[PDB]
């Protein structure tokens, strides 16, 4: 299908915050803490509860949504977790996911925690309601789960990249696990076939935390309205001339390849610009643990080479005593 | 709102092409600069002027008067994009920017 | 040195901060969120201050004060880092590591970023000002270090522990690295004698993040008195009778127990993994080996000086 | 501010008892309510109560109540720790709490 | 649907093998090690091969089998792994999970071994091939995919019990993942709608080791034919009358609970009689790996022991000399 | 074939019994003992006896005779399959066993 | 004394089975899996009994053999066992550890489960057997154990180690517990003075597994014949002459570091995990602490030992 | 049976060297490929030569021809062993393979 980048319903870096604090054209509320980067919807610390919902609300039939997002934890279990929406209305707080329960609409709930002992978490959980039925979270909504796919989305050493689309009444979720920095390499996580969801409703991100704590950061928010080829706009008749179209773009290309030769020989220029990598950022839980107890032997080797130390001045002046006496 | 004088203001490309690019141009081609003017504000890299690039060129924070109002600044978007944008892509390519 | 605890200029979980939202008797500011169990003085986010200052000054000849903080970052390479301040005003905000330049006191500063490219950090380096002195962001304060130190207090198992004391004009800071739950297992990392500081000042904490970012939370703020076990005055009859103490305290003694054998049977009237209880044990283990050998040291300085008397006749 | 009914209060003793201690009670001697409310605001564990868990045991908003200004607070612990403690340790043992 | 179990396609313990040691109505071939309580496809060892198919072909319009299995290995990666086979013709020996490629028929395949690189192994991937396509095991057959669940059945504390169901052209695999000893524990992994089959053919099981080496071990194969409601038998009039089926299993279960009265003091009246727990069979690798390192501390603490002791022994002689001259 | 005198004999269900129940009864009614003998075979636990364990009953390794061949357990397995079950179930009820 | 390895009575990798299906010199029997890297004597499945026996019968006086294995189980607890036998004759099958009861010889157990229930398995347990004497399985052999041990090989991240030496008449038992990837970090663990053995006898390895299963991997045996120094009559003019062997061996050690140099290049011109190696490195530092603590004990010893000569003058 | 020319083969030096040098050889001083047969026929790193080394030398199977009997390669080992090892370690040294 056609696609069309909705900005009204979107929200990215690296300029995500305006002068005020707040992000354009979306509300946030809860412990939200809307950066010039990523949105921390919800902080390691406990007891945490952060939304961030569209202003208005968006009337498409079809639609894809990208969110780009990052859920890191010291240990090895995980916070509540997050969860993506298009209800009918604003959730903001509330006990599910940090977002109220009770929503007509559609709810991917990445949900880190085993609630229901099944050891089968964290997942990613399509969950579509009506706005009388009543999120299990105890049960990691099993009952209520239109579908549920096994994909461990914490502490990953690039962002995880949902992609959701509705087309055709057919909600499909694909998800890159964030092991390569590619961005277009989403894989099948699962799939809704005939569900009706509301006409018009608002997006909204959303995250909650626990006994246990994680930060739950989204980078980036993608909106963007689908159009069957059937169903596309007559014609572009607007455009004017494809001569002009051949005629701009070398120009384009040709400006970038200046600008890129004028960088290159000052990138050098200057001493003081410099590179630093990204491989220290990514360890694992048992990698830096066991880095912790090699950390922790060196004041046992430092130890032992003090006693070393002592040992060789004892001996050596009790034998300076000994040749002395004799 | 996207104004010819505002593209062609040298001023504003001195500043946004200051520190990243080490050579400082007394004068520039009013196409060079709108070059220019269209790269820098392309965070992204994908050569594409969409909504949320345009929200940072119109607002700006730049070191006064107070930043532009939601409605404003939603309508002049929409209006950019209503006039420039006319493959509906919801973005604006170069071709598109230079047309218009 | 006899202590006495001061609640005004102190904070500590499980309840730190009120209803109202605010710590009790602290002001913060910058990026700095309080809860119930710490403070997150800096998140892990760029660009983030934040600063927890006492309101009233505290006028101690001689203090102590006992930090519980971890400092926790995904990558290896650290943040700007933390700071603990004996100042004579509050910094709030600022450029140095989270707080206002030119203080008139004394600030510690635990920093984890080597500006300066010496391979020396994180370090913990103690730096006096009397307000005519800007703090050198570029080069880690070595020019005016008036004390120095090397300890790694990013990423450990346990909460690092730092212990600053002045007293008879010298300041001593002992730091427990975390990799023991020992809250008094503190070991010498640095001092400074004949040090002058402001009669009169407040006692803050502050903390800030460069490029890379790591998370700054303090646990806790205890801040001691100190007096000389000469100057405190003794009041004669000022304390309760001995035997009423003694009554008192074994009858409190066998109704703490008999509470304890109430509560064993009712938690499983009505109703740590594995792997994690390895690893303490691990770190446990290397507790023990440590201690063991710090004996064996303790026994060779013994049978050593010995051996001197006995080489003296 | 540490007074004889609000030690003695039973109601308080068993909301604070509450979920800790299954078993309820119904009649209990001072003693035995004045050790519960010694332990239970006791959360260090170092058998010591200090102006700070003095603090959270007269303003602990439960289940409202005007929050009180920290002059209030500070005058009632300076007097609770004035009058109890000849220690001077900074610390109200349950001798000096047990005292009054 | 109507569920009739085929024996001549099942093999289950206690007695699996019969005294000449092969598998009734299954013949094994490879590296399979047929046992009286399970089969061992592939032994943990370097480039093992092994496959169990039956001997007669099974013509069943709709079928379900259960089997019960266990992978087990040292370390966190595994082998090559297994794979279960519904085909025309016995595989036997080949490239494909220890069985021959080509194959006719559909094969459901528990892949332990990340070939691909993409980080989302182990996997169970449906594949149906019908003779011509060559399975690519470099790809983990990704592009020939019918069907991917990423359920890790690795390592597990109870056996993982996977059912495959054929029933009106859909091939569903629900997997119980062995966190609980409960058997009716199912949770849906995989489907395939409107596949075409062979519509008689072998079952079979098989699997291969690579570089690195796992145990693979099949407990039981039960294989069941489905009838659909409407599709049902005439009518059980073979059946003679209801009051005798009202008769006999009251005094059968009077009998049960008798032999359970008999047996329960005499349980007791023979001391060598005893119990040993399965507690200690499930340990992760990591837990092990961290028990060992503790167990490897035991030589420092016994070392330092002994230290103490001689520094003891030579302060104790230099006190009774320095006494003894003075 | 799941002759009557098969399931009948006493020999072969004490054998079976010993071991697992110690108490030996030297003569038992051919009812009680055809309870035994059903309850003996059913190695599940399902109270079912199906084709697996009928081939455990059928062919046998008591501590002789060769093994019987692959064919002629199959055709008394079918046999004793078809002539018992009738609810087409594939497994035989206590009620089916003692039926024939 | 002087070693010299005998191929005929041993077997080791990276190819260890022929294209034929058999361990060249060696026979196996019972449920033992020859494979190209290792032999695995008994499986992890219930009831498993194998062994591998010598073909030709060793005629040696003193003899030393080293043992290679790994004893691997998903439980805490272990099987039946392993053991190394100095037969008179091939046991092949039996119920002894998968081997022949009623040897005439020397047989060392690692008994990994305790059937007497003394809580003191796994043991190596050296039990001599002149033919007329029945090994009690149920009481794990403390009866006829002309020594004991009690070390842990089962579960460890490196192959356990064992060297087995006959010499004057004296058994010594020396293991590496597995620890280390040294070859040559043996400890000594059990010694047996004054036993007779066959003086020619077959050279045996054999598993066996009860209700609960381990796999008994052995992935080297090497067996060497031992002479006393002045027992070893010499040969004069035997050896090639010396100078002949310098130009050899230093244009040999010249040409393996240009092949290393040839293929350094070319293996990245045409194309170990974090955690492992971090797991390694820990292993590591616990064999440095063990090895420095070694070095004080001697340390100690010699300080100990001086001060002895000085107390006698 | 350590010939000449079965160490100065150069096809099977090249079949040797093959895969872990990707560098081939075209001709070969007979040193050069006597150290190539020295080297790759020793495993274990020892720089040494025994037996069972020697016996995957002889009896290793390439890309076909009878397996020898175990007695044959037992007098080929032991009188390569006879001839070059007068060290009598065991192991056969490269002076004692350069020998012959
Ligand atoms: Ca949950
Ligand atoms: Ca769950
Ligand atoms: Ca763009
Ligand atoms: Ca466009
Ligand atoms: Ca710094
Ligand atoms: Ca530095
Ligand atoms: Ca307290
Ligand atoms: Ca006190
Ligand atoms: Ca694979
Ligand atoms: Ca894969
Ligand atoms: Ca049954
Ligand atoms: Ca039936
Ligand atoms: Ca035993
Ligand atoms: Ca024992
Ligand atoms: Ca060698
Ligand atoms: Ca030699
Ligand atoms: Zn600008
Ligand atoms: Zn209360
Ligand atoms: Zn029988
Ligand atoms: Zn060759």
């Amino acid at each position: 299908p056609h696609r069309r980048f909705e900005y009204k319903y979107s929200f990215k870096g690296p300029h995500l915050v305006q002068s005020d604090g707040t992000v354009p054209f979306w509300a946030h509320a809860g412990n939200a803490i809307p950066s010039s980067d990523q949105i921390r919807v919800a902080p390691s610390l406990k007891s945490q509860r952060g939304s961030v919902w569209t202003k208005t609300k968006a009337a498409f039939e079809n639609w894809e949504v990208e969110v780009t997002f990052r859920v890191t934890g010291r240990g090895r279990i995980g916070a509540d977790g997050l969860a993506i929406w298009y209800a009918e209305n604003q959730g903001l707080e509330g006990p599910v996911f940090g977002s109220a329960d009770l929503w007509n609409g559609v709810g991917i709930f990445f949900d880190s925690f085993d609630n229901d002992g099944k050891k089968n978490n964290p997942a990613i959980v399509i969950i579509g309601n009506n706005g009388q039925i009543h999120y299990d979270h105890q049960n990691d909504g099993a009952s209520q789960a239109l579908a549920s796919c096994q994909r461990d989305f914490r502490n990953k050493p690039y962002p995880v990249r949902a992609k959701i689309t509705y087309y055709q009444n057919t909600l499909t979720v694909m998800i890159n696990n964030g092991f390569t920095p590619d961005k277009n390499d989403y894989e099948f996580c699962a799939k809704v076939e005939n569900m009706i969801i509301p006409a018009q409703g608002h997006f909204g991100i959303s995250a909650a935390t626990g006994g246990l704590a994680d930060d739950h950061d989204v980078l980036s928010f993608l909106t963007f309205q689908l159009t069957e080829p059937g169903k596309e706009p007559p014609t572009p008749d607007k455009e004017i001339s494809e001569k002009e179209k051949e005629k701009y773009q070398e120009e384009f290309e040709h400006f970038q390849q200046e600008l890129d030769k004028k960088k290159e020989e000052f990138q050098k220029g200057h001493p003081d610009l410099q590179g630093q990598p990204a491989e220290e950022i990514f360890e694992s839980v048992g990698d830096r643990e066991l880095r912790q107890v090699f950390e922790g032997q060196n004041r046992i080797h430092l130890e032992i080479k003090q006693l070393n130390r002592q040992l060789d001045m004892i001996l050596d002046e009790q034998r300076r005593y000994v040749s002395s006496l004799t | 709102g996207l104004d010819k004088n505002t593209v062609h203001d040298q001023e504003h490309i001195m500043e946004h092409l200051e520190g990243v690019i080490n050579k400082p141009e007394a004068e520039m081609s009013p196409q060079e600069l709108q070059l220019h003017y269209f790269k820098m504000h392309d965070y992204d890299g994908n050569n594409l002027l969409d909504g949320l690039e345009l929200s940072t060129a119109i607002t700006h924070v730049h070191k006064q008067a107070p930043l532009m109002s939601e409605d404003e600044l939603i309508n002049i978007i929409d209006g950019v994009l209503r006039d420039d944008d006319k493959n509906n892509d919801g973005y604006i390519d170069y071709a598109e920017f230079a047309k218009s």
